[PDB]
């Protein structure tokens, strides 16, 4: 081969800079992060019971879950933690390598075959399923230089006007807020209430 | 994903009311752009460094100019391969890049020399005298595409998290090492006949005037010092056979005493706090506890710290009013010098000073490495209620486990749950008979409570064009202690007022406020860490023994960290033997024989040595770096070793020269590239050695091992190699 | 992905189908039609009823073998213990009550309510104490549903 | 249902639920007297519309 | 499949109350087995009989 | 090409032996069962009303 290429030097120079190129169309193409996904994929489902016990969620809503959490694919192990707040998270591990797509489909399926055994109050708050990372990319904080605004104000702003977005953003699996939106809150006085002969309901 | 955040906040940005201004108190994104461009320095360096070392032989600027246009070719031709692969541009790819630039520049190296070689010993033309220079190593570059390929080859089939993480190495170096080999027939050889200046026969540089002169009369007086050397060595063949027993042995006790931890923690610039509350703790006694975490920070660590986001009401496990995180940030790499002004060095300074707190559980700790992988720092076991005993009695039993693993400390370590302790609740027992000779609904009752205590989601309401929802709850001061349940009233079906008093009785009870259950059943988590000098098979074996002399009903499975092994003594020789089986057949097929192999299967350990040496010394654990580092130094040790054998092989087969007259010409010939090879190496991977700041701990994992090996690679296997052959040839004949 | 479509139209058909559907469950599954294997599960000591083997294997079998990656589906040749509220007309004439009325005494008395957080939060600045409250709990036994007043 | 009625209830009760989704570009939801509301995610040219 | 429906059982032996026993009445693993074990003899054999 | 393998058959034995691992590695890795999945996929939907 180099008895050809003495006599034609410049085929070796355009193959070399045609292979410089595609290096070169690369770099400006491949995408920089600092670690691949090596992880295998978790999807998390997620409900809420408005000022309820622990005994009184993990009876109701997670044995509810986990029981029609049956007939899934290359799943691993499922972990269920359920706290007092009222708050419920299944983890649901698939095989390193399983399409995270696919797999997040089938716990939102089988997830719907339990949501009419959920009380009328977990499904009001609404049940979540994400196929998301238990790291956070980076942290947004939002504070206001001149006082105009409180820490409740502050968290409504990010929430009314930030969150709707940055959640919408492609490869964000879950967008969490450091403080709550704005809601009517209506502070009851038992003792007026006695006093008119009212109750809450 | 993150430009595109900072994007979408810029477009924000201008509709923002009067003070609302933006923060970044935790990020990666800059250590990922900093080590990158660390990556990339040093890449540059070593092209620098490779040409200055080039340049002390070679003393034609033409003559250093082919394996600087040679070197870039095959870097860029791997991001090519990269993305045709579905690969990207990470640390772990970037620091095969600074593995592969020696390798490339081995076969680089080598061609270039041979050219120089053969026309200053017959005088032949650039056209002639690169076809005979060809025609020997081009049996050699097929044979090393063929040799060092299934060496890291076999380093993709691990499985797992931890085994995905050497096959983005096991690819990008033999992919690398492919486009290296295919340049080395395709530019390299055009070139070498090409750019290079024609040489007389008989000169080596003798004319002197300068400094150049110098190293060239001191190059030929010590080639022939080293032949004399070389020759002695070879007469008594027993000593020196007994000297690599030694050498064998001392390699297998380094390995074993040598400990193993997977990617080391890097000084990300981030770090977090853990605030954990006893039982029954207020969210106010929390805040108490962060602003004395928060003023640490920003009082002792001014010169440190940069941004402190501390939250209350927000953990690692979970929501709850005792538990409380704190994302602390630094400031830039250069502004912190010192190891004291290292994430490593700060958390323990932090720790320190937070273990004095009254009634309460604090401390901080650096990033794992890698997002939330983690699969190091111990292992978890759970207890699974199998019979269904009831969540009392499995509390009971877990108790039994942590008292008997408690005394045993030799094995394990700081063996603790990690779920909450159960905390007092106030019970409240509606009496069914009570309320309805009353005349008030359970109904009704019911709604009273949940409504008042614990708040009520009625409907939804819009505030400014958003859906916002409406919550019905009693005032602070009307539900804080137990005696305030009688303040509430319902009304009755003859309009009655009747309170709670009248129809309930309340007692304090003891409850879970956190109940796990691990695949259905019920569970409880314990974590632990195998004790200094014990591996975690055999802390896990002991915990699994433990548990058999748990009461009956009581279960146990390990998950996530605890469900994926190392690979390191379970899979990874093995694959490593494979390895060695496949690499036994390459070689054999380019000797034509069964009896020659042998001579580079025993260079092997010489390049280990070294790798030990600068590990055990430095401090250094056997890590993925360290992993891929010591299979790039035995891919590079028998790159110098095969090409020693085929050039006194090739001239005792086409050549009519016997055994010793073959090696002893090969040898002085073959001198000059190996010299070069390690001057161009040690002194490329030497600013990883001396690295500091962001990505320096993978840089100096990588750097020292490769570096140290490829000192006695090229120190002890020059002196080794022919008598590794002589002994070959003289068994069998 | 086939058996995506169908689940996503089936919601579609969800809150068309009666309450009593809708409780009970419909289920999509992408399964063949012939069983792999079949394993029975016998008392060779005589202590266990055949409600009581077929609670068994559901209660503390099923679960798992369901969960296993390429089981489409399992079907149990038996059944799971439930609550039997068996009624008497004649005594349920006696005393005035209708079946309306006995499904209405265990929703109210068997059930589990959200009673809430006594010193929750926004607390009262000077609260010290933050514990969980329990209002009713399901019932566990027959003799808890025995005493259910009517 | 009026347009008010049901851009308030309905549009918005879905376009806040629709967060956590991949590769979308744009989400254009109209709404009328009618009755009727269309949110239409329209995705990345290329994407498996399964 | 089958063999880890086998290893979760397997499992689930040792917390089995007085009496409970496991029983195969229909099985098609063992045929599998046997059929492959058929045709890799018949395979040897004709290495034998060339 | 037999012209260059009689000079060299020890080539000729390790691409067999290369084929021969490749085919070992290949059978323990391979998964056994009597017969593929040769019907066409068929999703079922079950629901139930008592009585």
């Amino acid at each position: 081969m180099p008895n050809f290429f003495i006599d034609r030097p410049i085929f070796a120079w355009v193959i070399a800079i045609i292979i410089m190129l595609a290096g070169g169309l690369a770099i400006l193409k491949l995408p920089v992060a600092q670690y691949p996904t090596i992880a295998p994929p978790a999807v998390t489902i997620s409900a809420s019971y408005p000022g309820a016990d622990a005994k009184t969620v993990q009876d109701t809503v997670t044995q509810v879950i986990e029981q029609n959490m049956n007939g899934i694919d290359n799943l691993m192990y499922m972990s269920s933690n359920s706290d007092s707040t009222g708050t419920v998270q299944i983890t649901l591990t698939f095989e390193s390598g399983t399409d995270a797509d696919i797999a997040q489909v089938q716990v939102q399926n089988k997830l719907q075959l339990a949501m009419p055994l959920l009380p009328q109050e977990v499904q009001q708050q609404g049940v979540s399923v994400e196929k998301s990372s238990s790291s956070f990319l980076m942290v947004v904080g939002v504070i206001n230089t001149d006082g105009t605004m409180t820490q409740e104000d502050i968290s409504d702003y990010v929430a009314a006007n930030m969150k709707d977005a940055i959640s919408r953003t492609s490869g964000v699996g879950d967008v969490q807020l450091f403080g709550s939106q704005y809601a009517m809150r209506i502070w009851m006085n038992p003792n007026e209430l006695n006093k008119f002969q009212l109750t809450p309901v | 994903t993150a430009a595109a955040i900072r994007a979408e906040l810029a477009k924000m940005e201008p509709f923002f009311p009067s003070g609302l201004k933006i923060v970044y108190p935790y990020d990666t994104t800059p250590f990922v752009k900093i080590s990158i461009h660390e990556v990339v320095k040093t890449l540059v360096e070593a092209i620098i460094l490779v040409f200055l070392v080039m340049y002390l032989f070679l003393q034609n600027f033409r003559a250093t100019l082919i394996p600087t246009i040679a070197v870039p070719v095959v870097l860029l031709g791997t991001f090519a391969v990269l993305a045709a692969f579905g690969f990207s541009i990470n640390t772990l790819t970037m620091f095969g890049m600074v593995l592969a630039i020696g390798l490339l520049v081995d076969d680089a190296i080598v061609v270039v020399e041979n050219v120089e070689r053969v026309m200053a010993e017959e005088g032949l033309p650039p056209k002639e005298a690169t076809r005979k220079s060809m025609g020997q190593i081009q049996g050699a570059l097929v044979g090393i595409a063929m040799v060092l390929s299934a060496v890291f080859v076999p380093m993709a089939f691990f499985g797992g998290s931890t085994g995905a993480i050497y096959r983005q190495f096991s690819i990008t170096i033999v992919s690398a090492m492919a486009l290296s080999v295919l340049v080395a027939l395709i530019l390299t050889p055009a070139l070498c006949a090409t750019m290079l200046k024609p040489i007389a026969k008989g000169d080596h540089g003798e004319g002197k005037k300068g400094f150049f002169g110098w190293f060239n009369r001191m190059f030929e007086k010590s080639t022939h010092h080293y032949t004399d050397s070389v020759g002695g060595i070879l007469r008594s063949t027993g000593r020196y056979l007994v000297l690599y027993l030694i050498i064998v042995v001392g390699m297998a006790y380094l390995f074993v005493r040598l400990p193993s931890s997977f990617l080391p923690d890097e000084d990300q610039g981030v770090f977090m706090t853990m605030v954990q509350l006893p039982a029954g703790a207020t969210q106010e006694r929390t805040q108490k506890v962060l602003n004395e975490v928060t003023h640490y920070y920003l009082t002792k660590e001014k010169n440190n710290v940069e941004s402190v986001f501390a939250v209350n009401g927000f953990g690692f496990a979970g929501r709850g009013q005792n538990t409380g995180i704190a994302f602390v940030s630094l400031k830039d790499w250069a502004d912190r010098p010192g190891e004291e002004n290292k994430v490593e060095a700060i958390t323990m300074r932090a720790t320190r000073a937070f273990s004095q707190i009254k009634d309460a559980m604090v401390f901080a700790f650096n990033l794992p490495a890698i997002v939330e992988l983690g699969t190091a720092t111990g292992f978890d076991f759970e207890l699974i209620d199998q019979a269904g005993l009831g969540h009392e009695k499995l509390t009971q039993a877990r108790n039994q486990l942590l008292a008997e693993a408690a005394k045993h400390p030799d094995m394990l370590t700081s063996v603790r749950p990690n779920g909450l302790e159960d905390t007092p609740q106030f019970k409240i027992d509606i009496d069914q008979e009570k309320a309805q000779a009353l005349g008030v609904s359970i109904n009704d009752i019911n709604t009273t409570l949940g409504a008042a205590w614990g708040g009520s989601y009625v409907n939804d309401f819009i505030d400014r064009g958003r859906v916002k929802k409406v919550y019905v709850m009693s005032e602070a001061k009307y539900r804080m202690l137990p005696d305030d349940i009688g303040d509430w009233y319902v009304r009755a079906a003859d309009g009655q007022m009747v309170p709670f008093s009248a129809f309930s009785s309340s007692r304090w009870e003891y409850g879970s406020p956190r109940l796990e259950r691990y695949n259905g059943l019920p569970s409880m988590e314990i974590l632990g860490q195998a004790a200094p000098g014990k591996s975690t098979g055999e802390a896990m074996e002991l915990m699994e023994q433990l548990a058999s002399k748990l009461p009956t009903g009581v279960g146990y499975d390990w998950t996530g960290m605890s469900y994926q092994e190392r690979l390191s003594g379970n899979q990874a020789p093995s694959l490593y033997a494979i390895s060695l089986i496949v690499v036994f057949l390459c070689l054999a097929a380019l000797y034509e024989s069964w009896s020659i192999p042998f001579s580079v299967m025993l260079v092997v350990p010489l390049g280990v040595i070294g790798a030990l040496l600068a590990a055990t010394f430095r401090g250094l654990t056997n890590d993925v770096y360290f992993q891929v580092g010591l299979l790039t130094t035995i891919g590079l040790s028998a790159k110098n070793a095969i090409l020693i054998v085929e050039f006194a092989k090739d001239l005792m087969d086409k050549e009519g020269k016997g055994l010793i007259e073959a090696t002893l010409d090969a040898v002085r010939m073959r001198l000059r590239p190996i010299l070069m090879t390690s001057l161009a190496f040690i002194l490329g991977v030497m600013p990883l050695v001396i690295s500091t700041g962001a990505g320096s701990g993978a840089q100096n994992a990588v750097g020292t091992g490769v570096m140290g090996g490829m000192v006695t690679a090229t120190v002890l296997a020059i002196f080794f190699v022919p008598v590794f052959f002589v002994v070959v040839r003289r068994r069998f004949s | 992905i086939a058996q995506v479509q169908v689940q996503n139209k089936l919601q579609l058909a969800m809150p068309l189908l009666p309450q009593e559907v809708q409780q009970q469950g419909v289920s999509v599954e992408k399964s063949s039609s012939s069983f792999l294997m079949v394993v029975g599960v016998i008392n060779t000591d005589g202590t266990m009823t055949q409600e009581d083997i077929s609670d068994y294997v559901a209660a503390n079998m099923k679960d798992a073998i369901s969960r296993t990656s390429g089981v489409g589906d399992v079907q149990l040749f038996g059944s799971q213990y439930a609550m039997r509220i068996w009624m008497n007309p004649n005594e349920l004439n006696k005393f005035q009550l209708t079946p309306v009325d006995v499904i209405t005494a265990i929703k109210a008395q068997n059930a589990q309510v959200a009673a809430g957080q006594l010193g929750g939060t926004p607390p009262v600045k000077g609260q010290q104490l933050n514990a969980s409250i329990i209002a009713q709990t399901r019932l566990t036994s027959t003799e808890e549903f025995g005493k259910i007043l009517l």
